[PDB]
């Protein structure tokens, strides 16, 4: 032993690369014309967007997803659209999951599940988004809004 | 769906991707919908395909209709007006930068026009027991200069007895990239890959292998492979997977995969859309002069040969080394020597077998002529075969076998001014061998040795070496066995020794405080098996916080071999500091008795004045951030800035990213960073700026209300003395690095108005950050 | 009149005529120095004494031959010297005994160099003399040659002086060691003797010999010699002063010489000549 | 010439005196989202080896690396990091295994010489785990 | 693609500042970091100062975040106190929904020089089993995030419980019987698999 190479490293946890996908509706007044279907008239195109996890931390293994945003006054269950005059008139954006089934809109932290991860490999989160009326008929207009998606990992 | 053909102004997209969106006009031809876009050369081009994959693309005009439903094999298109847009399937195989880890050139960064030095100034002082002392000194000088993209060099040396200027080196180096090579001036030094390294002093116009992606360097299976429809490929080796990427429709070709010949055989699998898989495995093996598929390296050199012996010449000469790489694992190669005194032609030709294993063997012809005027012709031949890791842990990494005639000599041979270096005892047959064998889990087996033949004598230069290493969870049983034996000299030098490494780092708690976990023992005895028998014990490691002083205290007894004897003892010190380097040690051997010091360090001489710190090599990173101290750099052990604020990085990659990091906790209370992690892409011997700006004075939180209500988000806030601004968030709040006691505030959100001001107290000056409340004016 | 010798002897051919193979033992006498001295080698006897006398001659032109056949010197016949190679006859020697006497006669030669010498293998000839025949009977007359050839390896002196030997290798140790070189010069007459050196040399100032080393030389080394402790260069002649009879050595020891730059292992040799020159 | 002489020599090759014993390297911290794939790898640190007062006869160095290998073939981690392994090179790019030896010239004028070498971190497999790192290479010298 | 370094801080009693990376990996989208920190109640109560707040990331660009302590020693110092840090990205510049991305973790104000040590907390949960409920009794000072919860063959659901309290869960009468339970440390991995003690 004349010489030696000693090496110490260390290998930190690290979190998800949390990639949005930016919707973009297209409809074109096709709905708004005929329905005209109560409160419940949750039937549009849905349009399919995912949030990209990706690359993630080998730590990562379950996490809890939830939504956040702006409510309509009719239905608490719908984002509320923006409120300007080129704006459309009796529209909540409404939110689903993977299984098509309603996510509570402005949900606290003791309600959401526990999504599991993959651990290394690359995860992705499918969720769809329609229109939904809260009042009737649905005037022509801009449909746009806001809202937050909160990552709390375990 | 389908709407009536037309002129469409519709964004266009390549296998489900944005690109642009122009008028695109549709005809008439043979496809899904009955409807072909036609689209022009200048915009497939800028659309991902690339036009030099296509023999025939280049005949057609500038703004001709390509055919590339017909023209190109396996290659569709399709319109959706359902959702305005354009589908198109182009296999990768006709696009370009597939490579993983692909850097653009034009990101490269040539570097600053500043000064170079480095120095060390070692030597030691001997004591000896009967005859008197010894001093000696060498102070070492490595002059430099870079001008934008001209690297100048200059070695030279300082020397001292018990004493003048001896020069060495000066090279003038540039990288020339539409090249892809390296253009040296001056002193300079050839490969050893076809013919024998050859110092000398001229021009030279080689490859560099550091300008490749690391994901291309070395030989490597290409995969070539050709899929119906869309599928899915992915790669396995020795198990787990190591590659995977999805493709279109078409022939592809996949360049990448990390070269790891003792890895494994790949496991390449295609699973198209429906269920049908093509398997088929390639064999891996890799030889070191095997080209992969379509990498080229050249090597031309021309100047005079500069030894640096009294007993040679300086003759002219020239050497243009070129490798190739071929389809199937074939790889060609051969250059050519042309002098005053000899010439010399090589012919490559190696296959990767795979199955049986890579090989590669050159035959090199020399018409020599000797010093005493006397012609000699001859050839030399060399073998070169490796096997991957065998499934028993059999990795055969080098069998070689070099024969040369009787009439055969080097380049070096003919470069001499007398006769009786030999020219009547050349060399004849060497045999080089090195493998390695994995004894299962916890221990592997080297093995390495040479065996040298002459023409003439009947003398064998023998070399030999083998070594186990045990690793007994924390400690590392190493146990090596050598064998030197020399044709001009008599008897076997053979060396026995085990040692014996028990680290004290997985001997106590993971997080403990103490200096002890970076620390270990070594503990050795040696048997020369010829009486001779020495055994010594030592303990080295780290100390201060950054980890820069290495200490190593050992101790032991020699004795026997031709009857001396005597205790040992020996200390060593070297510390790397963020201004220089120092490293003294001390030897004790009861008859020797000596003492060691060296100190070493780097000095830059840029355009914002100069900057001292470690021993510089080659790429050089320079940090400036006028404003921080004692700024600790990640990823970097002991690289401090100076005083001004500045520093240099001493370890860099050339031709490669390298995240340049300011450990934030050690700036001072008074100064932060707009962004504290910069990336640099250096060229070889190139100096790069790493710049962060720093604020230098008070952090604070101000919350600006304008008509009793805060300002809204989004507002810009630039202040009037220091250039430091700042974004007001939410509640009118906006953070500022760097201001002064007092000052005026200018904030400007639409189309500037508010204009504020403040004065806090001078008692106020001993918190990280103050919070206040001020107005606005309009 | 039939002779003979003990040692080697030759092969009659042609009638009374022969070669004769001898042992050499020249030394370096006062004034001319000794080549053969025959006179202890070849015995002669005549087989009827008491019935004839026979008498036997040196004629002229009996010289040295084959390497020697250059120089000159004396003879000594029956106890005198005469000038050699003869320019004339000699004096005749009576041989009327049955018992074998010996052959009066010693070739030697005549110092023209320093302390030179020159080589003498098994089988070389060495001189040509020419012998006449006669007798008391009858009138008969008859001339005959008897060439001189050596049975072992000697040097014959040409100087005044000479040496311990003429060929000597000496070895060095490992590095940067020295060896003593063995070397004495002795001489008959008080002379005033000068040697130089002489040999491929490296460096301007021809104090280093080159590594002519042959299998696998080492680079940057040379060979340097000195005496007392001072350096002796090539072509320089280094004087001794009065040599006497006693042996006096040179005094000289074997250096190591770096000659270039980096230095390369392996084995030194350097073979340097000596010439000597009077003062 | 009257008397010829031949001396005989005999240079051999004399030890060093080595300088850095104890070269340590640290690589500082490394996220598992770096090393997650299979073949990445850790950026490059610059080591060097000085071997000074090399006694005259001495122009060559040889040195033997030696350590603990795993079934990638590169140097195995003690540590308690799973899944990663350690790469030895020199500034040629070369790689250094445990076991492959590599000769350097000597300074002539210093009358020393050192190793340029290079260390990263590296997976095969993929999927770095977090955890220490810990290596000891060994090297001997052999001089010539 | 926003990337937090860690997924949980720890900020010891008597520290000025610590680090956190936030890296994102997209060259061209432009993003709008913002970030704060709310308390057990998930509320803003100004505990703590994160610097920068506000921020803008052009293409795939790093940065430092620090986080200051804004208590003066004013929190209970025999346990950990539970806050919330906030890290929100917004995508900077058609009727489109622009998605704002928060990434959560927790945050461990842990006091100075404590009692037992923080990897001999994950031992000492104990339990509580009756009728159709499982409750966990953690009387260290520590967070104990329990995960895993395997109650014999059954798994169960998630649960933090906090120091010198407890938290009840949800257990199905048709599970197994012995209990198994792994714990998340201080560096996101996970602690080996344990035996539940309840009483």
């Amino acid at each position: 032993a004349d010489s030696t190479i000693t090496i110490r490293g260390y290998v930190r946890d690290n979190g998800c690369s949390v990639a949005a996908e930016s919707t973009n509706f297209t409809v074109d007044l096709m709905e708004n014309a005929a329905k005209q279907f109560n409160n419940i008239g949750a039937t549009t195109p849905v349009v399919p967007f995912r949030i990209l996890l990706s690359p993630c931390g080998n730590a990562v293994s379950a996490v809890k997803v939830g939504f956040t945003g702006v409510a309509d006054s009719h239905n608490a269950n719908l984002l509320a659209l923006e409120n300007t005059v080129s704006a459309a008139s009796g529209l909540g954006i409404q939110l689903l999951n993977e299984q098509q089934n309603q996510i509570p809109l402005n949900a606290p932290s003791s309600a959401l599940s526990w999504t599991t991860l993959t651990p290394g490999k690359p995860n992705t989160l499918n969720f769809y988004a329609r229109l939904m009326a809260t009042q009737v008929p649905v005037t022509a207009g801009h449909i746009n809004a806001t809202a937050t998606f909160t990552l709390e990992y375990q | 769906q389908e709407l009536p053909p037309g002129t469409y102004r519709v964004d266009i997209y390549l296998n489900n991707g944005y690109m642009a969106t122009r008028d695109v006009t549709f005809n008439t031809g043979d496809s899904e919908q009955g409807i072909v876009p036609c689209l022009t050369r200048a915009q497939l081009a800028s659309m991902g395909l690339n036009t030099a994959s296509v023999a025939g693309m280049n005949l057609l005009a500038d703004d001709a209709c390509v055919p590339l439903t017909t023209m190109v094999q396996d290659a569709t298109a399709h319109l959706d007006v359902g959702q305005q847009r354009l589908n198109l399937t182009i296999p990768q195989a006709f696009m370009s930068n597939r490579a993983r880890g692909y850097i653009p050139p034009e990101l490269w960064d040539p570097g600053i026009n500043a000064g170079l030095l480095n120095y060390n100034f070692s030597g030691n002082s001997v004591q000896n027991r009967i005859g008197g002392n010894s001093h000696y000194a060498y102070l070492n000088l490595q002059s430099g200069l870079n001008i934008g993209a001209w690297r100048l060099r200059d070695n030279t040396t300082w020397s001292y007895n018990s004493n003048k200027w001896q020069h060495i080196n000066t090279w003038l180096e540039r990288d020339i990239i539409p090249l892809r090579s390296r253009l040296t001036l001056g002193d300079g030094y050839t490969q050893g890959d076809i013919f024998d390294g050859i110092n000398f002093r001229g021009a030279q116009l080689a490859s560099d292998d550091n300008m490749l992606p690391d994901s291309q360097r070395g030989f490597a299976p290409v995969i070539h492979g050709i899929a119906r429809g869309t599928a899915q490929v992915t790669i396995k080796q020795n198990g787990y997977d190591i590659y995977n990427s999805t493709v279109p429709p078409g022939p592809f070709t996949i360049n990448d995969i990390y070269a790891a010949g003792n890895s494994g055989d790949l496991q390449v699998t295609i699973k198209e859309a429906d269920g049908s898989t093509q398997i088929f495995t390639v064999p891996y093996s890799s030889v070191p002069l095997l080209q992969r598929e379509g990498h080229t390296r050249y090597s031309i050199t021309a100047g005079e040969y500069r030894s640096g012996n009294a007993q040679q010449e300086k003759p002219r000469f020239f050497q243009s080394t070129l490798l190739h790489g071929l389809p199937a694992g074939w790889t060609i190669y051969g250059g050519t020597q042309l002098a005053d005194r000899y010439r010399a032609f090589n012919f490559g030709i190696g296959k990767n077998m795979g199955a049986l294993g890579a090989l590669s063997v050159d035959m090199t012809q020399a018409n020599s002529t000797l010093p005493d005027d006397s012609q000699h012709d001859g050839q030399s031949v060399r073998f070169l075969y490796n096997k991957s890791l065998n499934e028993s842990g059999t990795n055969i990494q080098l069998v070689g076998y070099r024969y040369s005639t009787s009439g055969y000599f080097n380049f070096a041979d003919t470069t001499y001014s007398r006769m009786n270096y030999n020219l009547a005892y050349n060399k004849r047959g060497k045999l080089q061998l090195t493998v390695t064998q994995q004894l299962g889990r916890t221990s592997t087996l080297y093995l390495s040795g040479s065996h040298q033949t002459y023409w003439g004598t009947s003398n064998v230069d023998e070399q030999f070496q083998a070594g186990l290493n045990t690793a007994f969870e924390d400690i590392n049983w190493t146990l090596s066995y050598s064998l030197t034996k020399n044709a001009w000299q008599k008897g076997r030098d053979q060396m026995l020794a085990l040692n014996v490494n028990i680290p004290f780092s997985h001997w106590l708690r993971s997080d403990s405080k103490s200096q002890w976990r970076h620390a270990s023992a070594s503990y050795s005895m040696s048997h020369d098996l010829n009486g001779r028998m020495t055994n010594l014990a030592g303990v080295y490691g780290t100390l201060l916080e950054d980890n820069n002083l290495s200490y190593s205290v050992q101790t032991g007894y020699a004795g026997g071999g031709d009857g001396n004897s005597g205790s040992t003892g020996y200390a060593t010190l070297n510390y790397r500091g963020g201004y220089g380097n120092a490293n003294i040690g001390y030897s004790h051997s009861d008859d020797i008795k000596q003492l060691y010091y060296g100190v070493s360090g780097g000095v830059l001489a840029h355009a914002n004045g100069v900057t001292l710190g470690q021993p510089l090599n080659d790429t050089v990173v320079l940090v400036k951030a006028p404003g921080a101290k004692d700024a600790k750099v990640e990823n970097q052990t002991g690289v401090r800035t100076d005083w001004r604020g500045y520093a240099v990085l001493p370890y860099a990659t050339e031709y490669r990213e390298n995240r340049v990091a300011l450990d934030t906790n050690t700036l001072a209370d008074n100064v932060d960073l707009d962004n504290a992690v910069a990336n640099v892409v250096p060229t070889r011997g190139a100096i790069v700026r790493a710049e962060f700006k720093a604020r230098v004075g008070i952090k604070l939180l101000m919350t600006l209300t304008h008509n009793n209500k805060p300002l809204p988000f989004g507002a810009m806030v630039t202040s009037e003395s220091s250039q430091s601004s700042g974004i007001v968030a939410d509640n009118g709040q906006v953070y500022l690095s760097g201001m002064p006691l007092a000052g005026k505030v200018q904030v400007k959100w639409g189309e500037a108005h508010c204009v504020a001001n403040y004065q806090l107290p001078p008692e106020s000056q001993q918190q990280l950050l103050t919070q206040l409340s001020a107005e606005c004016r309009s | 009149f039939a002779c003979k010798t003990a040692n080697g002897t030759a092969i009659p051919i042609g009638g009374g005529s022969a070669n004769v193979y001898v042992n050499l033992a020249p030394v370096v006498n006062v004034g001319q120095n000794l080549v053969v001295d025959l006179s202890t080698q070849i015995f002669c006897h005549n087989d009827y004494p008491e019935t004839i006398t026979d008498y036997v001659t040196l004629q002229r032109g009996s010289a040295y031959g084959g390497v020697l056949s250059n120089f000159s010197g004396t003879v000594k016949y029956s106890g005198s010297s005469y000038p050699f190679p003869t320019t004339s006859e000699t004096p005749r020697v009576v041989y009327n005994s049955r018992t074998d006497k010996p052959w009066p006669v010693a070739l030697y030669l005549t110092p023209v160099s320093s302390a030179g010498g020159v080589a003498i293998k098994a089988g070389s000839l060495i001189a040509v003399l020419i012998l006449r025949q006669t007798n008391n009977y009858n009138s008969d007359d008859f001339q005959f040659v008897w060439n001189i050839y050596a049975n072992n390896d000697v040097v014959v002196p040409t100087g005044g002086c000479d040496v311990s030997a003429r060929d000597v290798t000496v070895t060095l140790p490992d590095y940067p060691g020295s060896v003593p070189i063995p070397l004495t010069v002795y001489c008959a007459k008080s002379q005033n003797l000068g040697y130089y050196l002489s040999g491929t040399t490296a460096d301007a100032g021809n104090s280093i010999f080159t590594n002519t080393a042959s299998f696998s030389p080492a680079q940057g080394v040379g060979v340097q010699l000195t005496r007392n402790g001072t350096i002796i260069p090539a072509n320089n002649t280094v004087s001794l002063g009065a040599v006497g009879t006693s042996a006096v050595s040179l005094g000289l020891t074997a250096n190591y010489a770096r000659t270039g730059g980096q230095v390369t292992a392996g084995n030194v040799q350097s073979i340097i000549g000596v010439t000597f020159v009077y003062q | 010439a009257d008397v010829t002489i031949t001396v005989n020599g005999k240079v051999v090759a004399k030890p060093c005196t080595v300088s850095t014993t104890n070269a340590t390297v640290d690589l500082g911290d490394l996220y598992s989202f770096s090393l997650m794939s299979a073949g990445a790898a850790s950026a490059w640190h610059d080591v060097a080896l000085e071997l000074t007062n090399c006694p005259v006869g001495t122009s060559r160095v040889t040195a033997s690396f030696s350590g603990a290998a795993d079934s990638t073939g590169y140097y195995k981690n003690q540590g308690t990091a799973q899944n990663i392994q350690l790469e030895l090179q020199d500034d040629s790019g070369n790689t250094l295994n445990t076991g492959a030896t590599k000769t350097v010239q000597v300074d002539d004028s210093s009358q020393s010489a050192h190793f340029p070498l290079q260390v990263r971190a590296l997976t095969v497999n993929g999927g770095a785990t977090q955890g220490t790192i810990q290596a000891v290479i060994s090297i001997t010298y052999t001089y010539s | 693609g926003v990337a937090l370094g860690a997924t949980r801080v720890i900020y010891p009693a008597g520290q000025k500042q610590e680090q956190l990376a936030v890296t994102n990996n997209d060259e061209n989208s432009t993003y709008l970091i913002q970030s704060w920190v709310e308390n057990a109640d998930g509320v803003k109560d100004g505990r703590f100062i994160v610097t920068p707040p506000l921020f803008a990331m052009k293409g795939k660009k790093e940065n430092t975040l620090r986080i200051l302590d804004a208590t003066n020693n004013q929190l209970p110092q025999d346990r950990e106190s539970l806050f919330w840090m906030n890290v929100k990205a917004i995508p900077s510049m058609e009727n489109t929904l622009q998605l704002a991305i928060i990434s959560r973790i927790k945050l461990y104000y842990r006091p100075a020089k404590l009692a037992l040590p923080p990897d001999q907390a994950a031992e000492k949960l104990r339990f509580r089993r009756s009728a159709n409920s499982l409750t966990l009794i953690n009387p260290t000072p520590y967070y104990l995030t329990v995960t895993e919860l395997n109650a014999g063959t059954r798994v169960l659901e998630n649960a933090l419980v906090p120091p010198m309290g407890e938290s009840t869960v949800k257990l199905p009468s048709d599970a197994g019987s012995n209990i198994t339970y792994r714990t998340i440390n201080d560096y996101g991995a996970l602690t080996p698999k344990m035996t539940g003690v309840m009483e």
